């Protein structure tokens, strides 16, 4: 069963949620059968450091502190 | 027909961003409490009500902002650390530059970070900040371009605040961009 | 044989596409009687579920084929740019059926028969289309030109073509696409930009086709000036838009001449200062001329009981198509006199373009008369002023 | 206070395998 | 307990919004409302919106017809460009760990409709 | 002397080539006897493995050789050339024969110098390559030019180049490869990003050239949108960018000349000012003009002998051809009354280009007829009307 | 006695879309009655009514509403079921009532094409 | 051009406003937004649209093409 929430303005059966105060969508269904059908799908990437921190390239400092409080 | 050259901002910005991100950051990683909340670059930013620090970020990064435009900068990173100046928060901006979107998406950094303290566990408060800028030269080489500044004077690459550890990354970004390959991530310890 | 039947289904009417059709079936068998237009009927269902019926060219024949339509409501989407979205490319987008080009199709009157060439070209289309010719062997570039006198309805005839091409041809597309190209905002001219922005608008242009069920139509306005002519100007000053900017645009329309349901429309002005390989891209370059003394007098009896439809010259007298005048003999009679002193303004106002003939009435019951209501034969005296105002008018600005 | 459509905070139901009407 | 795990899901909801700046309204900022250190929004019709949203899948997602929770954000052609799919298959230690989670799943990331076919928060993005 | 055969392998005719070759020579030693079609066929194996085995150019108990080909389905495969993921496609890809341009070689019909020429330059360049001449005391450049007036078909010329030598050379090559340089998103706006993206396409061409069991043919399509004059840029308007392109390719092309398994096709029209230090980088310069009498007397022929196939045209006749009609001495009789009168439409159908003779049998049933069949000198005549209202439409439009 | 009251919902139902051929005599509730044999339409039915049991499984329900449409699916008709829910004869009294409806009225074009509609025994008709 | 309008369409759907409009010196820079609305508005009726351009024969295809009777006022009198 699935439940398409048309709004926030700006086999399987559906259980639709319609909840109308406009009468002026003239396109839930469609748009209900476009939220529920799978698209090209991306696989999940993974994360990874390019710049590692390297024991022979090493950082730069300036001298003062910071004003404590 | 008017063919044309170009004018890039592109190694300073960075930093300067870095001032937005660290006058964020530090308030955010909650080593600022006299820190205000503002309004700049369209997003709730909290920034510093003193001047004085407005003029200390002067002098730390905004004198070295030609200086840092070298693109042998690697890891511009804040170490959030104690008095030891080892970090426990490594914010580091892997800055691995392919050389608006630049704020369009460093929306998405600062409004994050902003979001940060809902994923930063309570990080002590009372400890502070070091830039580490992280160069292709190791050992802080080329003293001049990390001294350029006459009154803001630099040291070299000191044992103590040239090493850091615990790297347990949780990229709370990979916000890849045209100019930038803002590698941001908060590695904790 | 064969006869069209379009019906007006009403937005707010939700029946079935069949049961509409099984009624309007009813209605005419039980009427079975011209080229008259129905509007009233007798039956609670079909009056909220249809607005009028319509015969297009007193036959009692049953070899009737029905075409329903929606005209959709909203009006032009905008298309701009992908990363410098602020102007680039501002294309306007109907999605057809549109509610602005009703009545379109009829208001328009030529007399060198436009409409049924330019109709059954693309009904011959389909027919090489379906039948599976080799399309290595006999083609067509899908590209028709209409070029002639400014303020002629040059244009006009492209929307009506779209809109009533979207009605005829209803469940074979679903619907059809209409992109109109603004020729004057895609030249951004510093070396040879304007002749990569035509790719960016073109491609959009295939995305717009690769909907297999959709039927698209690209009308572009002064196609001379996307295509320059660029060989009998001696102009070697011209450093690249007449030669990367017309070769940018002989690329992208050759290559959708491989696809079937795209027709490319155009409106020209000037018929030299063109690429002579442009004229030769174009099945149908048909040229729209000035209004002729019979059409003149066709187009001001449309505004006429067009006023007398809506009240306007309240005396309703019957005006006389030239038919009747020249089946009488042109024998003057206390009712055939307005119809007569029309024609005699027709052969005075001969010559102007068709834009300014259906503004004439417009001034003459503007200034010659003030009267909310106008008796016949003094409107007709304002037109016969009237139009000697324009002539004075333009013999004014030089 | 509610009211379900076969086909007031309403509950429609769709049986996505009759969607011929297209403005449902 | 669903009765929080609504509200866990309206803190789902309005951070993807917010991290993702599907408007540039920047109302969001942080409430701690009744000690939940989550970024709502401020819009109390938005609040009751998804309240009630909810409150029409509680007949509806604990009888566990439920096959996922398919937040989709939705495109200028109400399209899901990003489906946030969670699965139903259930204490701040996840929530915040939700939260890390939307935080780093947008990471490699760069209009709303809350379909309803380890919380595996995972994201069908388009290429 | 040898007699050339093709015999295409359908889509699941996988099984070998070795025994297609042999079972081709029983067939033809069966027959042992113009140009001629097979393609049905009786042993099972031949009925099934071949689609069609074709003799282009009687005792052929003679040198004989074979072509088996098979039809490779795949589509653009676009270079994205992207630095950043925002540039535009760019260097369009074909293949080993892509299916879309089968069938090329014989629909389009020049004189006969101008295939026969084209197909012995390539067998000459590598009849040399593998004598192993001196590389720098006779050489050549690599690369062909074709220039006439537009609409003469001088793109489909290439390809169909492409398509036959691909076919006539698969003893020597594994397979074929075709680049089509898309010669306006080269081009930027910025300084100096536009010979570096010339390099790069010449490069990315050279790494596909590194293989040496491919046959590498690189179309651009429109020179002057590339090698655009260098002195006729006149004071200010063109930019110095305009010359680093010309350059640029200049030196990749003399860079590129070492090879022998590339070939650069480049076509044009009239507009044939193409800088000199490129019109000499040119082995052959054929000049493409509008069809003669006998090219449209069988391009006329072609396109009638496919409708009846197709059945629009439902009752066929036997149309003859210039061959018989000068063996008769033109004696009018019933047979060659449709054929004369044919031909009286092509002498006075001389002056159109190509791209307009394969509409007319569109337009002639677009136009001028209505029911879907039409019998021959019912359609025929509706050709003359079109021919007409072509040539009208094309004087009164200056 | 929901589940019951939903199978005499079937027998309306569908019995209303007789009160042609199409149609037979068949034992149901020990009273033969001349429906439709369709057992796609019969199980179509019975899943209208056990989507309707949850319904009634809350107790909160005012009408039920057999919308017997016309052939456009704007209603020249209907037939609005307003039974105020909290032996044969009277199982059989309501098909009575709803015939001598169906007798001083009139019915609609073979195929009603009714759409069932729940308000959450007595009827009468909006005609 | 958003709101106003909206605004004055409360003022156009009753027959009893005769509603005139002026526009001043004929998103932000993707479009103005301004034209779908002053069109759409232009469907109304009741609501009569000014506008004082001020910009002489230059003009866009935008809002000078839709407009139908233009008159021209030159230097003010003694
Ligand atoms: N020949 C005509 N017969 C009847 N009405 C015409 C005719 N020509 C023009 N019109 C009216 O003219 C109005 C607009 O015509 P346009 O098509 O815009 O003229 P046009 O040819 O576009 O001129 P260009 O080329 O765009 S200057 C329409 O409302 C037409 O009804
Ligand atoms: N001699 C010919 N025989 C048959 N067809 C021809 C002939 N010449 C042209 N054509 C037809 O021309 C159609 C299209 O040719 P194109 O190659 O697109 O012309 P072309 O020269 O590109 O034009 P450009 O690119 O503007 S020179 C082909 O399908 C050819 O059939």
């Amino acid at each position: 069963q699935v439940h398409i929430f048309w709004g926030a303005p700006i086999t399987t059966e559906v259980i639709l949620h319609y909840r109308p105060c406009e009468s002026d969508p003239t396109q839930l269904p469609k748009i209900a059968e476009k939220a529920i059908q799978d698209f090209p799908t991306r696989p999940l990437s993974r994360f990874i450091p390019w710049f590692p921190y390297d024991g022979s390239k090493l950082p730069l400092r300036p001298k003062r502190s910071p004003p404590a409080s | 027909r008017q063919d044309l050259n170009f004018g890039q901002v592109v190694a300073d910005v960075l930093c300067e961003f870095l001032e937005v991100a660290v006058h964020l950051i530090l308030y955010v990683r909650e080593v600022y409490g006299i820190f205000q909340k503002r309004k700049k670059y369209n997003v709730p930013v909290q920034m510093s009500c003193h001047p004085e620090l407005n003029q200390y970020i002067q002098d730390t990064l905004h004198c070295v902002k030609p200086l840092l435009e070298k693109n042998d900068v690697e890891k511009v990173v804040v170490v959030i650390l104690d008095k030891e100046h080892r970090p426990v928060e490594k914010f580091v901006f892997e800055i691995t530059q392919p050389p608006s979107h630049v704020e369009q998406l460093l929306r998405a950094f600062i409004l994050k970070i902003s979001v940060c303290d809902a994923v930063l566990d309570h990080n002590p408060p009372g400890c502070t900040f070091t830039v580490l800028v992280h160069t292709r030269e190791a050992a802080t080489r080329n003293m001049e371009k990390i001294q350029v500044i006459k009154d803001f004077p630099w040291i070299l690459a000191d044992e103590q605040d040239v090493h850091m550890h615990d790297p347990r990354l949780i990229p709370l970004k990979t916000m890849t961009s045209d100019i930038l390959k803002m590698q941001l991530y908060v590695e904790e310890r | 044989p064969t006869v069209h039947v379009e019906v007006h289904q009403r937005g707010s009417s939700t029946a079935k596409k069949e049961d509409i059709n099984l009624s309007v079936r009813k209605l005419l068998n039980r009427h079975n009687i011209g080229d008259y237009t129905w509007t009233e009927f007798d039956e609670p269902f079909l009056t909220r579920n249809v607005q009028s019926v319509s015969i297009i060219d007193d036959l009692s024949a049953c070899t009737v084929a029905l075409h329903i339509f929606q005209l959709n409501e909203d009006g032009p989407s905008s298309e701009n740019l992908e990363e410098e979205t602020e102007n680039i490319i501002a294309a306007n987008h109907w999605v057809l059926p549109a509610a602005e080009f009703h009545g379109l199709w009829d208001s328009l009157v030529y007399d060198v028969e436009v409409k049924s060439h330019l109709l059954d070209y693309v009904m011959t289309t389909l027919l090489f289309s379906d039948k599976n010719v080799n399309s290595n062997l006999i083609t067509w570039n899908r590209v028709v030109l209409l070029h002639g006198p400014p303020g002629t309805g040059k244009t006009s005839l492209c929307k009506a073509l779209a809109q009533k091409l979207t009605i005829r041809l209803s469940s074979r597309y679903r619907y059809g696409q209409l992109i109109e190209i603004n020729s004057h905002s895609l030249f951004s001219k510093w070396f040879s930009e304007s002749g990569k922005l035509v790719t960016k608008m073109f491609q959009k242009i295939q995305d717009l086709i690769d909907d297999k069920d959709a039927l698209v139509f690209v009308l572009i306005d002064q196609v001379e000036s996307l295509t320059a002519a660029r060989n009998a100007c001696r102009a070697g000053t011209e450093p690249s838009d007449a030669i990367r900017v017309v070769n940018a645009v002989l690329t992208q329309i050759d290559q959708i001449k491989r696809h079937s349901n795209v027709v490319i429309l155009t409106t020209s002005n000037i018929t030299e200062k063109i690429d002579v390989a442009f004229v030769d891209r174009a099945d149908i370059k048909q040229y729209i001329g000035p209004p002729s003394a019979a059409a003149i007098f066709k187009i001001y009896l449309s505004c006429l009981e067009e006023l007398m439809k809506c009240q306007i010259i309240y005396p309703r007298q019957q005006l006389l198509t030239l038919r009747e005048l020249e089946m009488i003999g042109f024998i003057e009679n206390n009712v055939s006199k307005l119809s007569l002193l029309l024609n005699d303004i027709s052969r005075k106002s001969e010559g102007l373009s068709g834009r300014v003939l259906r503004k004439l009435p417009f001034l003459a019951h503007a200034l010659y008369v003030q009267a909310p209501t106008v008796t016949i034969e003094g409107f007709l005296q304002a037109l016969s002023l009237a139009v000697d105002k324009q002539f004075e008018e333009r013999k004014k600005l030089a | 206070s509610q009211v379900h459509i076969f086909w007031t905070e309403v509950i429609l139901h769709y049986r996505p395998c009759e969607s011929d009407p297209t403005q449902l």
